[PDB]
């Protein structure tokens, strides 16, 4: 896996936000309270949400101003090009969006249907949760934890 | 039950080579053994296996960067990718170089990884750094390296 | 545990406060029925825990520590504490030390263990601690 | 509570080290791995020893190559000078020493019976070992442990 770009909109203290990895070490230098922490955990949320963390909830990370949350994902896995893309709103689900999708030439195409339920499958088919978590993203914190038995 | 022992094993030899460089040698070696799927971890310290209580706060974090480096190292065709939030907390100021050390070696050989840090002078073993302040309520990302 | 934590409310928000530049103004300690709940204001609001960074977290936890040592300064006395700075940068860090000269001092007595330099200037003692062939070494300092 | 002198032999790091303690804020700084968190631990043996604390094991904290682990602390509560000593014997527990004395004029007099479970019980009634851990003695990791 490779991520390529991030899009956040309103996820606690980003408002826009939008980075653009590369390959190689990309580092990411900000004082406490800047954001750092924030554009991850958006990562995971727009990944593999639904998650299991009691330290994320949805009516939490909507940053206090907005109403709704946008993540945009763009990642490689094996040579196929995907993007998924959340939107999170408080109220109704013809404004919510969930789509993964599968770049084919200029056009990007459903890999599935736009539902937490089909993508949460398909992710899972890709890179399980469990392997994301305690070998490729390591949050704040945990460290050692692999050390725990 | 033997194919993760060659996984856990391989991972090991690893995690001991980061290790004994991260710790200028003071621990020679770190072993992995499975007890029926009881993963037991210990350091070698003047020629024998020492448990975990043996070390130090700092020494801990570092071994623990060494895990998840060598696990990613294990993984970096089938994974390829590493993200480190703060890698620095409880490590004193010789440490902290010695990782970058640790960076530019090992690091590396990870198709892609995203650190995030408040120390500056990881900025040195990086290929793209990227700036994040909070303007007025908000991030703003400026792009340096 | 309830009432324990409704008496150190205010100092720890008169701490935290500093510690963050007034970002948080202040720490509500309200009760929950067999458990309490920790907020923090931000922009005139109450946000849970979660709200926090991770060395903003840190400081809270130093604000609370020294609170409770605080309040208990007379009954108790001695606060020990082991590595204060981890997660803290550069800024928060210069900040803890401005909250040493100011509340840490309070204290009777403080033992303060860490490997940071920079917290040489608030002590009233120092003494160093190294490794010199396999055994501690102590030289005493201040 | 105000500690005073502590004694350490043969605690990981500590083959013999002598700290003395005073008023404000005593700082000691040191690298990693130089035997900080060892010496405070050695204070936590010290004073409410048996702990049941997961990482702090008897048969682990000995210094390697040493057999002889001995702890005297000296330290002041309400007017009166205390002072606990206490001697493991690796490879033979039925030499351990433990011993709590009180400053009577200029001699040090046992205030309770020479072993754990005396000294302990003494403990607990002049300052709760709960109360210890949750607002006096912060584990290194342990800052925020307060919040949760
Ligand atoms: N819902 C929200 N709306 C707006 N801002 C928020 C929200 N939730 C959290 N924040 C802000 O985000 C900051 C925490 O973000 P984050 O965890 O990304 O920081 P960080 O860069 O990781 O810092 P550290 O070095 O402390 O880890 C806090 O300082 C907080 O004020
Ligand atoms: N039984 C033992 N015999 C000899 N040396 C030991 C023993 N147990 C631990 N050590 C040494 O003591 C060190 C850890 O001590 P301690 O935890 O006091 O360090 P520290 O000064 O707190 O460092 P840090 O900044 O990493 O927290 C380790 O580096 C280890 O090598
Ligand atoms: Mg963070
Ligand atoms: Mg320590």
């Amino acid at each position: 896996m490779k991520l390529e770009r991030v899009t956040v909109k309103n996820f606690r203290s980003h408002s826009d936000t939008v980075v653009e990895f590369k390959e190689g070490i990309n580092l990411i230098i900000g004082q406490n309270g800047s954001g750092k922490s924030s554009l991850l955990d958006a990562i995971l949320v727009g990944l593999y949400w639904p998650l299991r963390i009691k330290d994320i909830k949805k009516d939490e990370f909507t940053k206090v101003g907005a109403r709704d949350t946008y993540i945009d994902l763009i990642f490689e896995k094996d040579g196929t090009k995907y993007r998924i893309t959340r939107r999170f709103l408080k109220g109704y689900s013809s404004g919510e969006i969930h789509a993964m999708k599968r770049l084919v030439g200029n056009e990007w195409k459903h890999v599935t249907e736009p539902s937490s339920k089909a993508i949460s499958a398909f992710m899972e088919k890709l890179i399980p949760y469990n392997i994301f978590l305690n070998a490729i993203y390591i949050r704040q914190g945990q460290i050692d934890a692999i050390l725990e038995s | 039950a033997l194919a993760r022992e060659a996984a856990l094993s391989k991972i090991g030899e690893l995690a001991s080579e980061i290790f004994a460089e991260f710790t200028e040698g003071k621990y020679s070696e770190v072993v992995v053994r499975a007890e029926e799927n009881k993963v037991r971890l210990f350091v070698v310290w003047e020629g024998k296996e020492r448990p975990l209580t043996f070390l130090s706060g700092g020494e801990r974090i570092a071994l623990g960067l060494a895990f998840r480096l060598a696990m990613s190292l294990y993984l970096a065709g089938e994974i390829s990718l590493l993200i480190l939030d703060e890698p620095t907390p409880y490590l004193d100021e010789e440490r902290r170089r010695k990782l970058i050390t640790i960076m530019e070696r090992y690091l590396k050989k990870i198709p892609q990884v995203i650190l995030v840090s408040h120390d500056e002078e990881l900025k040195d073993a990086a290929d793209h750094v990227i700036r994040i302040s909070l303007e007025n309520g908000s991030s703003k990302v400026e792009v340096v390296s």
